[PDB]
């Protein structure tokens, strides 16, 4: 299909890797005795290769000629999964970092200390900061509007 | 670094090893260490290069931890 | 206790502890659903 | 709480007509109705959320300016309140159905999770 | 202790050693010379420059009598798939027995040549050991032409003036014309008379080109205009080179990929090639004005250059003057312009091996991509470096300003910050996010389940070899498609020729990508975006920063501003040419080892031990470096000794300059010195030696001379253990 | 002289001594009938009609190249045109 | 010799006298600051280039400040 | 800090060892005191030290000292 790849629930080279994993647990399996907790943790192993081959397979995923998903991230919808959903997930996890820290330091630069509440965190308002970037989005198109999110020529500036 | 790359070779080279039943004596490397430890080069191929193919081909081991410290303390 | 929860808000305690809740959550996550390599949905 | 209360209590007896809706267990039919309506309900409650309290939704915007008395949304259709004297009554006894739906709504969640049937 | 540094009073009156060193290392820094004046540096520099080419030239007559003499070019010749290049004899009288018997090649122990030069001078028409003794006889008397002019040019009456050295305009026309154009004009016509038929068993030599047409017409068709006279019948799919059997009459065609039988260009494509580029350059060398009142004044281009609704300030109004008048300016966009065209060259003789037996000589293959790229890096660095050497002593921020309203120049130190800082964001987002692939590759490979990999396929690289016909990837889009106007265009010009060379496995045209080359791709971007961050960053910090803001004050290079402020280590731009040269020399290692991987893969068939294990660490370190190893470890062992005996001597020295070089770089001075004293006070204190006394005091090295010896030697140990490591590779791994 | 500028569009002088002198009722019209036969021209050699070494025709290559030059001819144009000439 | 020179931002306070251990600088009258002293360095021929002399300089961008120039064996601190 | 390190080790001896095992078979068994968690494929690093035990291989000699202590049990 894309790029020459051929999805992995028909990819033979996928299958015998899935084989050899199988046989390889199963005779490290066969080295152990009845009902011991090695058994168990080996057959354990078994059913999460298993599993997680079987769900690879069923999961609209390309495989090489070495039978290894291969992951589509030039921007289409159709392997979208792979790369943009996790992309759309870390975007909003790290501005909501981002917007805490700068909201906190923001906050505590305006107070008597700001130098002692940095390594001294006021607990109280970093939960209160920290609970209220679930809307990050909303407030860096509510403070660049206001022209509140950049300094303009307070900035220091080096010699040249 | 050099004692304890001496210790480890002469150690595997002239100590250690297995003893047939009849006393013959086989090491872990052969003796090489008589020969082989003389020059640069055979401590960089005989030494380093030849014993540290267990640590490379560690991956999908038990000893693969060992193969990812090493490359995180080359790192 | 007024100035142990002070020495508790410090930057290495607090860190430490912020950064132990997220392996630990982190940890968890890939336990209760390990082997995740695209998006659930 | 208390309208998740009343929804366990109506689902596992009303239910509405069609496939998807037909799981008298509220934690089976979460799985069972799909994400598309759960979905909504998501987009809604926020769309609600937006626009109740004016914008400012997060715990640093919110009573910034003050004016405001903590859960006055000002949605009182029906009339019950005019009268200041049973206004204070009111406030409590929602407080108190609140708490009580709080734990009941833990305890029905937990009941169908370790049972699977219903709350009957 | 005195007149050694002849052009610097300051240094020999230096009591010290100091002097000694120092004078070795401002030779050739002619504007910091005493008693300078600007005509004396310009005319220095023109009989430097012509002392350069005397020497270029008499190392290529060198390189062709050593092949000619020593060599055995006739007998590769005949077979030039079997036989081995030879480059020189060896004489060393340390050889022992085995030595002698292993070097032994022919009648004498003998280098083979890595170079390449058998088969580019195969290329070009050369068939006899007395063919090459020509050429470096010519040679020879090219150089004696240059030294000649070079001391001719610093005679009174014949040194040329600041005007003459300044004239653009001349000096351009010239340039672009007479040497492109023209020069591509006469390798057309060596090409055309000498090499087509010789390709076709013809000898056209210097006696009988007079008499043997080039093509049967006869420069009838040119002049008549019937220019596609010299394009019918080309050479045929079974002609063999060098023979006229199967052989055409064309000399100027397209025929686009690769002979069948040599695997490299047409001779009558590069023909054609050399003349097409002729032509136009001759035609641009006509664009600037000269003493006939047609043509272009760049000074009057660059100051018109304002964009209407101003986003570069005033434009380019001060650069005609700030050019003019800096030799680093110019020196730095020269070595710019030189870095990216050895990268090209690198880049494309191993896709488009322009020579025959070529693509054959894998060695060969490997040492010139990895001293291109070598050389590459080099030149990009010292342009940089050039850069803020303009900007610490040449720039004039009054000149590049006009009304306060800085020019295109002038901008740049304004928004210095945002590039930085904007350099730092692009290199710590590749190298965070590089490495974390990697790693996680390694850690999921290693715990046995590489099923987990994170993969990410170049669909973008794929889709621009699908662009130039690859039916490889399946995506059918501009010549992977028989019906989109990009392929019915060329469909009877070069297509056919072209699409046959990138739809071949045994090519390295267009070679296949994977995963893996993703990922080395990025890590290949983060390097050259972290070395362009050090660069830049002492570029445009050289004039002054937060720390310093009088660095101009000090010069390019200084050692420090002392441990005050919070202490000033390698706050200097040149400190930051000397970061930036560990980052260029790795980011061509990067570049240089994917490449040798790819082609090792390639070259013995197991592309598929690429495919999976270049996408983590441990698959470098374990099939590259450690597999390949191997032989080059063995070239002498404690049973005997191989050729390649001197690869692991090289290797070792390699090791041990690097070494060195570790210990210039981490101990720094102040150790030394006072360990000097004790062995002065030794020295001065023992009988039988206080004969001797020293006429220059024995001091350290210098802060600045310590980092330089240092990163000398990091450098030299890098390049020749990675030499020693590539070709002794190559070699015993591929016969 | 002093072709730097910073007005609305840049003075005559900035196109030499031959077109500073071209009214722009005349550089107009010719810059669109150069772009049109030289799209024409490129249109016909390539694209409509596959070239082919027996098929060249220097007309068509002449032409093509007025399509580089129209460029140049409507932007001597517009800068005329806002010149009052 | 290196060079040593003064910067009228000098506010007199005698820190880089008394931290040059090669007695380079000293305090000569001045009107252009409150202490009414200058720093001066009429003994350059003695600078070492410890840069001691700047380390203790209290105005903002330094107002004693030493380029290092030509080596003698008083400006290499050589005992030999 | 010391006795609590010691403490941890002869811990993890009486616990997450194969000490016992290792006593019967003290030529033929390796000495193992730290097993790791199954989490993100990790469980590989559990080997095959013997005596039905599954660990990371100690290299730190506190079986063949606490043999010599006499400590013959967990
Ligand atoms: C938490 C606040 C915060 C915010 C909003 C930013 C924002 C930014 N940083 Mg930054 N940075 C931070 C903390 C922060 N940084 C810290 C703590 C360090 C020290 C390690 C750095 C080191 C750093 C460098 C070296 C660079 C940036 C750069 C940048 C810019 C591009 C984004 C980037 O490369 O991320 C960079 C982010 C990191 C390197 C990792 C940050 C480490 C953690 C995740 C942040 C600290 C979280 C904090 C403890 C939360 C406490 C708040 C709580 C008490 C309420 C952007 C302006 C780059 C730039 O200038 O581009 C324009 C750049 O080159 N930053
Ligand atoms: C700080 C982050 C964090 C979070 C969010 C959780 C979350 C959870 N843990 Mg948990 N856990 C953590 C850290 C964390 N753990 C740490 C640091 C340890 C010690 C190594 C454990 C040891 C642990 C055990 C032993 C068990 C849980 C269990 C659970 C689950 C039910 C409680 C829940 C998903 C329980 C579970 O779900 O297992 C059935 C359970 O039995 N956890
Ligand atoms: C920086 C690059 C990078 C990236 C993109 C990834 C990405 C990934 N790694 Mg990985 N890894 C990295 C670096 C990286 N890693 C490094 C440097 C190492 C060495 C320590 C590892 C070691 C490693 C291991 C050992 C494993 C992974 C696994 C995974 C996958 C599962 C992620 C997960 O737990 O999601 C689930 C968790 C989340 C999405 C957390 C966010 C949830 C929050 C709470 C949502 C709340 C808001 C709503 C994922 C594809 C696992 C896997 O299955 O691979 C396929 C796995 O077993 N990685
Ligand atoms: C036709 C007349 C002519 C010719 C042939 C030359 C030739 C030369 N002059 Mg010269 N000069 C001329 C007229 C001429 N000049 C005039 C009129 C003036 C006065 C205005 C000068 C003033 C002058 C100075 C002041 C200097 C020279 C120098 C040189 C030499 C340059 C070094 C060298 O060997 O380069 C050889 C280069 C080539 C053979 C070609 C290089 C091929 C390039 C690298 C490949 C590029 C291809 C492509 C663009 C790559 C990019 C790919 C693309 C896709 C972008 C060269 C011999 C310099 C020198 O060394 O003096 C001895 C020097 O300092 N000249
Ligand atoms: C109206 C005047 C006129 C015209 C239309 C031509 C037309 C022509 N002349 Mg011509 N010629 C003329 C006057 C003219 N000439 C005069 C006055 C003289 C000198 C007295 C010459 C001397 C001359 C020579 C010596 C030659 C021509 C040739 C040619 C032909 C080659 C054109 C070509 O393919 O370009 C070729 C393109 C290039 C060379 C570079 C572009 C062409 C038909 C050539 C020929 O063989 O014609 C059959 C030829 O060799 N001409
Ligand atoms: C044609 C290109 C070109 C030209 C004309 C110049 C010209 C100049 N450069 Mg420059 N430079 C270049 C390329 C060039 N460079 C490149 C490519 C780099 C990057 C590496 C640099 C980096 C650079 C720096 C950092 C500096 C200069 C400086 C200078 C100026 C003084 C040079 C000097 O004193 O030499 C002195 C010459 C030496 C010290 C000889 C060094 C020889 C090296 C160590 C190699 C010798 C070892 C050899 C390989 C032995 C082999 C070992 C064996 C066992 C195998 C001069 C104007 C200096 C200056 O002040 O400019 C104003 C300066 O600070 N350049
Ligand atoms: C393996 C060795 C190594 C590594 C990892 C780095 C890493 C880095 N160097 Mg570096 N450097 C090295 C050797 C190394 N250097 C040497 C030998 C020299 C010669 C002196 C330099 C000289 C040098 C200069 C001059 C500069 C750098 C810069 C950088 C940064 C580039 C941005 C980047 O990749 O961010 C990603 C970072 C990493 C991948 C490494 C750290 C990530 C760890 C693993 C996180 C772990 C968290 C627990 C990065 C921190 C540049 C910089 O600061 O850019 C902002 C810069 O200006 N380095
Ligand atoms: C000081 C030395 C030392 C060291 C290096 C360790 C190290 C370890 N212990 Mg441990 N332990 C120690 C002392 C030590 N212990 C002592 C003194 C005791 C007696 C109280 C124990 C009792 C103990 C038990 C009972 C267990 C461990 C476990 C573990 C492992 C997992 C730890 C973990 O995830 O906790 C995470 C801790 C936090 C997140 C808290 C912050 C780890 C290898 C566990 C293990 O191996 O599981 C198989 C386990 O079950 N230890
Ligand atoms: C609400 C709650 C949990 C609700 C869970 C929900 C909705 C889960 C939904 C899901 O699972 C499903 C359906 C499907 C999943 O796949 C997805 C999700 C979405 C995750 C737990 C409450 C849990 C509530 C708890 C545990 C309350 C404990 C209260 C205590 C201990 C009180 C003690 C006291 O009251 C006394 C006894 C005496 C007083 O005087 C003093 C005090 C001390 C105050
Ligand atoms: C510091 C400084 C300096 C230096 C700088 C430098 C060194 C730079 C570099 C630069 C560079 C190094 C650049 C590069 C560039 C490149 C480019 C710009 C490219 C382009 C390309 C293109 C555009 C292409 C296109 C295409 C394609 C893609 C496809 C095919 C076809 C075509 C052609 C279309 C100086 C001295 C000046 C001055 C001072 C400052
Ligand atoms: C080893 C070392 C030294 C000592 C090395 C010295 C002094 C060089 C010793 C002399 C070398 C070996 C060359 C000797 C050459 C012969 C004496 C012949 C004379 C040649 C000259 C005439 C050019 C430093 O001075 C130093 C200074 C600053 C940072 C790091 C270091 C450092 O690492």
């Amino acid at each position: 299909d894309i790029g020459g790849l051929n999805p992995c629930k028909d990819s033979e080279v996928f299958q015998k890797r899935l084989a050899k994993t199988v046989k390889k647990l199963e005779n490290r399996l066969k080295k152990y005795e009845e009902g011991t907790p090695p058994q168990i943790a080996i057959q354990q192993q078994i059913t999460q290769t298993k599993q997680r081959f079987t769900r690879y397979a069923d999961s609209n995923l390309l495989c090489g000629n070495d039978g290894l998903p291969h992951l589509i991230t030039d921007g289409r919808w159709s392997h979208g999964s792979e790369f943009l959903l996790p992309s759309i997930l870390f975007l909003y996890i790290s501005g909501w970092i981002g917007w805490v820290g700068r909201k906190y330091i923001r906050t505590v630069g305006q107070t008597s200390n700001p130098t002692e509440k940095e390594i001294i965190i006021d607990v109280p308002l970093a939960i209160s900061i920290m609970t209220s970037g679930f809307l990050w989005p909303f407030a860096a198109w509510q403070e660049f509007l206001s022209g509140d999110l950049i300094a303009s020529d307070e900035t220091i500036t080096t010699s040249p | 670094s050099i004692v304890i790359f001496h210790f480890s070779w002469k150690m595997q080279s002239d100590v250690w090893g297995t003893v047939s039943p009849t006393g013959a004596v086989s090491h872990i490397t052969g003796g090489n260490f008589a020969q082989s430890s003389i020059t640069i080069n055979g401590w960089l191929r005989d030494f380093l290069w030849s014993q540290a193919a267990q640590v490379v081909q560690s991956y999908g081991s038990s000893l693969s931890a060992y193969g990812l410290i090493f490359l995180g303390a080359h790192f | 206790m007024k100035d142990f929860l002070k020495y508790l808000s410090t930057a290495p305690v607090l860190l430490t502890a912020w950064l132990t809740f997220t392996a630990g959550f982190v940890i968890e996550i890939n336990r209760f659903y390990p082997d995740a390599l695209t998006f659930p949905f | 709480a208390m309208l998740a209360f009343l929804g366990f209590i109506v689902q596992e007896f009303i239910r509405l007509p069609g496939d998807l809706y037909s799981e008298p267990n509220g934690v089976k039919a979460f799985f069972q109705v799909g994400p598309q309506p759960l979905l909504q309900i998501f987009l809604f409650c926020g769309f609600l959320e937006f626009n109740m309290h004016k914008g400012k939704l997060t715990q640093v915007d919110m009573f910034e300016d003050g004016k405001r008395e903590p859960g006055n949304f000002g949605f009182d259709p029906l009339g019950f309140g005019k009268d200041p004297a049973k206004r204070e009554r009111y406030a409590l006894a929602e407080l108190k159905n609140g708490r009580l739906a709080m734990i009941a709504i833990g305890g029905l969640v937990h009941h169908a999770l370790v049972t699977g049937h219903a709350t009957f | 202790v005195y007149k050694f540094p002849k052009f610097s009073k300051a240094l020999a009156e230096d009591p010290s050693t100091r002097r000694i060193w120092y004078g070795i290392a401002t030779a050739h820094d002619f504007e910091s010379h005493d008693a300078m004046t600007e005509s004396k540096l310009y005319q220095k520099i023109f009989a430097s420059h012509f002392g350069h080419i005397a020497i270029i030239f008499l190392w290529t007559a060198g390189n062709l009598f050593h092949v000619a003499w020593q060599g055995n070019f006739e007998a590769w010749i005949l077979n030039p798939l079997k036989v081995r290049p030879i480059a020189h004899a060896i004489w060393d009288p340390h050889f022992g027995q085995a030595a002698y018997k292993a070097f032994l090649k022919t009648s004498s122990p003998a280098n083979l040549a890595l170079s390449g030069v058998y088969e580019w001078w195969y290329t070009i028409g050369m068939r006899t050991n007395n063919d090459l003794y020509q050429g470096s006889f010519f040679l020879i008397l090219l150089s004696s032409l240059l030294l000649f002019a070079g001391w001719l040019h610093l005679q009174p009456s014949f040194r040329p003036s600041l005007d003459w050295f300044k004239a653009n305009e001349y000096r351009l026309n010239h340039h672009l014309s007479g040497l492109f154009g023209v020069s591509s004009l006469a390798w057309t016509g060596h090409l055309v008379h000498v090499a087509i038929p010789e390709s076709r068993g013809i000898h056209v030599g210097w006696d009988n080109f007079l008499t043997v047409l080039p093509h049967p017409e006869g420069l009838t068709p040119f002049f008549s205009g019937n220019w596609k006279a010299y394009a019918q019948n080309p050479d045929t799919a079974s002609h063999i080179f060098g023979s006229g059997e199967g052989s055409g009459t064309a000399i100027l065609t397209f025929l686009g990929g690769f002979h069948p039988q040599t695997k490299s260009l047409w001779l009558t494509d590069m023909a054609h090639h050399h003349l097409a580029i002729a032509v136009l350059f001759i035609v641009a060398g006509h664009m600037y004005r000269t003493n006939w009142l047609i043509g272009h004044q760049m000074k009057l281009i660059l100051e018109a250059h304002r964009p209407p609704g101003g986003r570069l300030g005033i434009g380019h109004i001060g650069l005609y003057e700030t050019i003019t008048n800096s030799l680093h300016f110019q020196l730095g966009l020269a070595l710019a312009a030189l870095g990216v065209a050895t990268s090209l060259t690198a880049q494309h003789m191993y896709a488009l091996p322009p020579y025959a037996f070529l693509a054959s000589n894998f060695p060969t293959q490997a040492a010139l991509y990895t001293h291109h790229q070598y050389i590459a890096g080099f030149l990009m660095v010292g342009a940089f470096a050039h850069g803020a050497i303009f900007f610490v002593r040449d720039y004039d921020p009054a000149v590049n300003t006009r009304n306060g309203e800085k020019n295109v120049l002038a901008r740049m130190l304004e928004h210095k910050e945002a590039i930085i800082s904007h350099l730092s964001w692009v290199s710590l987002f590749l190298g965070f996010h590089t490495l974390g692939i990697y790693v996680h590759n390694d850690v999921v490979v290693a715990f046995g389940q590489p099923e987990k990999q994170i993969l990410v396929e170049p669909l973008f690289a794929e889709w621009i070899q699908a662009a130039s016909g690859k039916t490889l990837y399946n995506f059918d889009l501009l010549l992977a498609s028989s019906n989109s106007p990009a392929s019915v265009a060329s469909s009877q010009l070069w297509l056919p020729g072209w699409l046959s060379a990138i739809n071949d496995g045994k090519n390295s045209l267009f070679l296949p990508i994977g995963p893996g080359d993703f990922l080395v791709h990025h890590a290949i971007a983060l390097g050259l975006h972290t070395t362009t961050l050090i660069l830049v960053k002492g570029a445009l910090d050289a004039r002054g920063s937060k720390l310093m803001p009088d660095k101009k004050d000090f010069g390019y290079s200084f050692p420090c501003d002392g441990p005050g402020r919070g202490g000033t280590c390698d706050i200097s731009a040149w400190d930051a040419f000397y970061l930036a040269m560990f980052w260029m020399l790795n980011t061509i290692g990067w570049v240089t080892f994917y490449w040798h991987w790819k082609h090792l893969t390639l070259w013995q068939g197991n592309q598929v031990q690429f495919n999976e294990s270049s996408n983590y660490i441990m698959g470098w370190l374990r099939d590259y470096l450690w597999l390949n190893s191997s032989p080059l470890i063995n070239g002498y062992n404690p049973f005997g000794m191989n050729s390649l005996s001197v690869w692991a001597w090289m290797f070792l020295f390699g090791h041990l300059v690097w070494a060195t070089g570790f210990m210039f770089l981490i101990s720094w001075r102040g150790y030394w010195q006072e360990l000097i004293e004790t062995i002065v006070w030794a020295h001065e204190r023992t009988p039988l030696a206080n004969l001797v006394r020293w006429k220059d005091k024995p001091v350290a090295l210098s802060i600045v001379q310590a980092r330089l010896v240092g990163l000398a030697h990091f450098t030299i140990g890098y390049v020749l253990t990675y030499a020693a490591f590539v070709i002794a590779s190559t070699i015993g791994k591929l016969g | 002289e002093s072709t730097y500028w910073e007005g609305k569009a840049p003075p005559s002088v900035v196109l030499g001594p031959f077109l500073s002198k071209i009214p722009s009722g005349v550089l107009g019209p010719a810059s669109l009938v150069a772009l049109i036969v030289g799209s024409y021209c490129t249109h016909e050699s390539n694209i409509f009609n596959t070239l082919t070494v027996d098929t060249i025709y220097p007309a068509y290559v002449l032409g093509s190249f007025l399509t580089p030059i129209s460029w140049g001819l409507h932007v001597a144009a517009w800068i005329q045109k806002m010149n009052k000439a | 010799s290196h060079t040593v020179k003064i910067y009228d931002t000098c506010i007199g306070c005698t820190q880089c006298v008394r931290a040059c251990p090669t007695d380079v600088l000293e305090m000569v009258p001045w009107d252009g600051c409150k202490a009414g002293q200058i720093a001066s360095a009429p003994r350059t021929e003695d600078c070492v280039g410890c840069k001691r002399c700047e380390t203790a300089c209290p105005t903002d961008f330094l107002s004693v400040r030493v380029y290092l120039g030509g080596e003698t064996t008083r400006s290499l601190g050589l005992a030999y | 800090v010391i006795f609590l390190w010691l403490s941890g080790m002869h811990f993890h001896g009486a616990y997450f060892s194969n000490y016992s095992a290792w006593l019967t078979n003290p030529t033929s068994t390796k000495p193992s005191a730290q097993i790791v968690w199954p989490i993100v494929g990790q469980e590989v690093l559990n080997a095959d030290v013997g005596g039905n035990f599954q660990g990371i291989q100690i290299t730190s000699g506190f079986f063949q000292l606490w043999r010599a202590e006499g400590i013959t049990s967990e």
